[PDB]
């Protein structure tokens, strides 16, 4: 019957909206790392290759 | 008496705390209370090493500077006196600088007179 019809109504758009909830925490799960990974390893480098010039240099001094 | 003019310009150090809250600048006679048993004598030859004579920042060059590094010692064991051949000589930072250094060992004498050279 109808009137558990309305009990169906009310739950077919629920489980879209954990869905998109979700979709949004995978994502940003995601996307959180992404410039973290990218930002850190950059300061990796650039100090790697300071942290050797400037011995380069030093040594240049002797 | 009237040849000296008040500071009017820092110089930078390698060291943050000796620049900020006190900060270096030229013709500053900046004592430094060592103590007893302290590695105050490291803290000089290694923050020795890292200076490099800077205004910069201010809208000066660098160029023109000329970097005279003197060093002297006095009263030295054994252990320190290494401490000494591996600064300087570490690199070529001995590439700026003098040595003049009376042990304890050598006559107290000669010590007296040991700054007034560099000086």
């Amino acid at each position: 019957s109808k009137l558990e019809a309305i009990l169906s109504q009310e739950v077919e758009a629920e489980i879209q909206a954990l869905l998109q909830e979700a979709e949004a925490k995978a994502e940003a799960v995601k996307r959180e790392a992404e410039e973290k990974a990218k930002a850190l390893l950059q300061a990796r480098e650039r100090a790697l290759e300071a942290q050797y010039r400037a011995a380069l240099r030093r040594a240049e001094s002797a | 008496p009237v040849a000296r003019r008040k500071p009017e310009q820092f110089i930078q150090t390698g060291i943050s705390t000796i620049d900020v809250m006190n900060t270096l600048v030229r013709g500053q006679k900046l004592p430094i209370f060592s103590g007893s048993g302290l590695p105050a004598n490291e803290i000089a030859a290694q923050i020795a090493r890292q200076a490099t004579v800077r205004p910069d920042l201010s809208g000066e060059g660098e160029k023109e500077e000329p970097f005279a590094v003197v060093f002297a010692a006095m009263g030295i064991t054994q252990r320190e006196l290494s401490y000494f051949i591996q600064e300087f000589e570490r690199t070529g930072a001995l590439s700026r600088s003098v040595l003049f250094l009376n042990k304890a060992d050598d006559p107290t004498i000669e010590r007296i007179l040991t700054p007034r050279m560099a000086l």
